[PDB]
DNA sequence: TTAGGAAAATTTGTTTCATAG
DNA sequence: AACTATGAAACAAATTTTCCT
């Protein structure tokens, strides 16, 4: 009944309202092919499963809470063209889901009802993956694919104005990787301990995330708007083995000491060659 | 239904050289030639062969990783030699 | 089911031989 | 006699799909 193109942006707060993201979901998830059996819903890292909540809406009724597998590269969010949300029922779950589809992405909705609080525990959402020579070869689609795995949960819901105004919040989740093989190999950062600090550095900054190595080097890098890289440095890392997931690196120092606006870096972690995560943002200020 | 009057080098080296940013994946080079030629939409084991062939070999096609896999660029000064 | 593991296939790149013009 | 543009393949390494248990 209302007109929000999933791909138009929308913030996760207006006027009283906040769509929250209270649980995460957990960092891998290997997605299933239409021809095999089903891989289950996105587990969370604790053991359970992600959980959204609303905020300002404190009427009583309940609201549609929507979920679709959306991009997680750089560029802003959008669809998956490659992933599509699947639902799964009965048994194993306590969420009652309504499953519609809109232009080429599969939508789940779930319900968000007064009597918890609009709080959802998203137990019945699956990840469903498409053969590649199928999407690529879409009169229109321009959009990769190969080594293209990485995804973000999108939540989106719209509380009625009683003016009449249909307000619409929307939240992703924090990127998974469905291949098997980009999760035995990539490493991936989810959590760092800092993001800037002057361009004197020397300060310590930790990382979490997955596949970390006694070889996981990390480096940092810079670039033109154009793309031109410009500067490559590479991080001091340590190792603990005590410390599962977690890595030290010894922030570099930029190369031109002498700025009078603060910058934007990026850093990633490399394995091997091919193993290479995300490019990470970081910031360094002036002296 | 028409072999065009092209080498392979030639077109391989137009999808290329007509494409946003001058740089393409090999996938992209086999979705021009696909979308440009109605003799393309046929036989593709064979003319594909043809295109990684002709994009290996010859110099002024030269292959520039990145965090995505892999381009395929044309070198002119390189393209201008030997025709 | 759902989870793991891995065989099968495919994709992408390199090189070799051969033949018609 | 030597080339070139084409065909048809062999192989290897990275990746994606399909099967099994
Ligand atoms: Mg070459």
């Amino acid at each position: 009944a209302s007109l929000p193109p999933l791909e138009w942006p929308l913030s996760s707060q207006s006027g009283s309202y906040e769509l929250r993201i209270e649980v995460q979901p957990k960092p891998h998830h290997r997605a299933h092919y239409e021809t095999e059996g089903s891989r289950g819903a996105v587990k969370a890292p604790t053991g359970g499963h992600p959980v959204v909540q609303l905020h300002g809406y404190m009427e009583n009724k309940p609201l549609g809470l929507q979920i679709f597998i959306g991009t997680a590269d750089e560029r802003i969010l959008k669809p998956h063209a490659f992933y599509q949300v699947h639902r799964i029922t009965g048994k194993t779950v306590t969420t009652t889901s309504y499953e519609k589809i809109v232009g080429n992405t599969k939508v789940l909705e779930i319900p968000l009802e007064p009597k918890n609080n609009m709080r959802a525990t998203i137990d019945c959402a699956g990840i469903l993956k498409l053969r590649n020579a199928d999407i690529e070869l879409r009169k229109g689609e321009t959009d990769i694919g190969r080594k293209n795995t990485r995804v973000r949960l999108v939540f989106r819901v719209h509380i009625p104005e009683s003016s009449g105004r249909i307000v619409s919040l929307q939240t992703a989740s924090n990127p998974i990787e469905c291949s098997q093989r980009s999760a035995h190999e990539l490493p991936m950062v989810e959590r760092q301990d800092t993001d800037s600090c002057l361009v004197y550095g020397g300060q310590q900054m930790i990382l979490t995330g997955q596949n970390f190595t006694s070889e996981s080097k990390v480096v940092f890098t810079e670039k033109t708007t154009d793309g031109q890289q410009i500067w490559e440095m590479e991080a001091t890392v340590d190792k603990d083995k005590s410390q599962p997931n977690m890595l030290f690196v010894e922030i570099p120092e930029y190369r031109n000491k002498h700025i009078r606006t603060p910058v934007k870096v990026n850093f990633y972690v490399i394995n091997g060659k091919r193993k290479r995560s995300q490019p990470q943002h970081f910031t360094y200020h002036p002296v | 239904i028409v072999r065009p009057p092209f080498t392979y080098a030639t077109l391989i080296r137009q999808a290329i050289m007509e494409s946003s940013d001058r740089q393409l994946t090999l996938n992209e080079i086999y979705s021009w030639f696909t979308r440009t030629f109605a003799y393309f939409r046929r036989n593709a084991a064979t003319w594909k062969n043809a295109v990684r062939h002709n994009l290996s070999l010859h110099k002024c096609f030269v292959r520039v990783e990145n965090v995505k896999g892999a381009v395929w660029t044309v070198d002119e000064v390189e393209y201008q030699k030997r025709r």
